């Protein structure tokens, strides 16, 4: 297939480029295309026969051809900007083909995150299992350490994190820590602790809770 | 145009995935070619093949054997059957099409994630994430909605039939070491909204056919 640098970032305001590279029998004899792909979307057409814009598309989009390269520049970046770009063209069998495709992201200042913790519910725990859950909400950049202490030992290989997709409003992310234990281990500890860390935090944030202090609605 | 993909999310290896295109809007004896792209987990756009006006068919080369693209002008439809399928052929199926024009953007359907896994179907079960004092900063509370113990991908959440959207995250399913996904959807709101505000996650799991709408209270905490 083509070949996309796996990222590219920039302030919003600026300028970015995202180069495709191919070979003589594909980019070298045929058109290119390019494509937005926002999350959870089918791609958008940007570019069509290297360098035309579809109506709908503003002119912040532009794209290039030169030999068995092609480039898109995107101008004016906004936060909705925020997806994945693909390059398409034709083999020399006339099939399609798609680079690789390039995440956009978009720099903003930093945010450190707010934090919370839900101890878990009556509900669950009728049914044998305890998933105790840390949000670290609206943070920037990504990068972020997050540690489960339970009665002051220090948790590992029992949490899994997920992390959103950067949003497409104020460019930041958001963060789950999710640490399982069955109904019996629960009921042996007393202080369930997330403790975070981020460039946005001057010192380390610990949300805790003790078992029993609540009751489902 | 709008086209929309249907068919089964999880299929056993070496069966037959099968889906279908349904368009509205135009005809499909109207097309400049009718066709499916996927798109692995995390990965690039890989075309399957393509029907084009006479129905005449081009498949990719590393597929052909296995693949068929049909045309069913009675239902305004077209289809995708792949044979012999392996856990490499899990992906997003798109099904796409042009119309009206050869310079026109090409319509897509929204994409449909076919599973293929020796494991089987199992709903989820859906827990709040209730709000309390722990789930409280300044004047802002955070609620939602947990979405564990299921199999195939997807789950969709929205909040409030969708009424609300600002301010909810919905997590990336994670896999567990069990082999069931998991997730959570997660919502910030004014604090001052608990009590009279309702809040209800509505869950979707279209593989094992399970809905539910879950109403999320907060808890009673004397910590
Ligand atoms: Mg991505």
């Amino acid at each position: 297939v083509l070949t996309q640098p796996p990222s590219v970032s920039a302030a919003p305001g600026q300028k970015v480029t995202i180069s495709c590279s191919g070979s003589s029998s594909n980019i070298g004899n045929n058109y290119v295309s390019w494509y937005q792909q926002l999350p959870g979307t089918a791609p958008k057409r940007l570019i069509y026969d290297n360098n035309k814009r579809p109506s709908g598309i503003p002119d912040r989009f532009s794209g290039s051809k030169s030999g068995t390269s092609a480039t898109l520049g995107i101008t004016g970046l906004q936060t909705g900007d925020e997806a994945d770009y693909y390059c398409g063209t034709w083999d020399s069998s006339l099939n399609p083909v798609f680079g690789g495709g390039t995440k956009l992201e978009i720099k903003r200042t930093v945010a450190a995150p707010s934090v919370f913790i839900f101890p878990p519910s009556d509900e669950q725990l009728k049914s044998g299992t305890a998933s105790v859950v840390c949000l670290l909400n609206n943070f920037y950049p990504r990068e972020a350490k997050v540690q489960w202490k339970v009665d002051n030992a220090l948790q590992s290989g029992n949490s899994q994190e997920s992390v959103t997709e950067q949003d497409s409003k104020d460019s930041t992310y958001s963060l789950s820590s999710t640490l399982t234990l069955s109904k019996a281990d629960y009921e042996k500890h007393k202080v369930y602790a997330c403790e975070v860390t981020h460039q946005g935090l001057s010192s380390p944030v610990t949300k805790s809770f003790n078992r029993g202090e609540c009751i489902d609605a | 145009v709008q086209l929309q993909e249907s068919g089964p999310g999880l299929v056993k290896p070496s069966e037959t995935l099968s889906l279908t295109c349904a368009v509205s809007g135009y005809s499909i004896s109207s097309g400049y070619y009718w066709g499916w792209i996927r798109q692995p987990p995390g990965k690039g756009l890989e075309w399957i093949g393509s029907i084009y006006h006479s129905g005449s068919t081009y498949y990719n080369p590393s597929l052909k054997s296995r693949v068929t693209i049909s045309v069913d002008t009675s239902k305004n439809q077209f289809s995708l059957k792949l044979s012999s399928v392996t856990a490499a052929d899990t992906a997003v199926y798109y099904c796409a099409g042009l119309t009206q024009s050869s310079h026109n953007d090409a319509n897509w359907g929204q994409g449909t994630l076919v599973t293929v896994s020796s494991a089987s179907t199992k709903g989820p079960s859906v827990f709040p994430l209730a709000p309390s004092s722990k789930s409280t900063s300044g004047g802002t509370a955070a609620l939602g909605c947990l979405v564990k113990d299921y199999f195939p991908e997807p789950v969709t959440v929205s909040w409030n039939s969708g009424a609300l959207t600002s301010g909810v995250h919905t997590f990336p399913a994670v896999l567990q070491s069990s082999g069931l996904y998991s997730l959570s959807s997660v919502v910030t709101v004014p604090s001052s909204s608990l009590g009279t505000q309702t809040y209800i996650c509505n869950v979707n799991h279209k593989p094992s056919n399970t809905k539910v709408d879950k109403k999320v209270e907060p808890k009673s905490c004397l910590a």
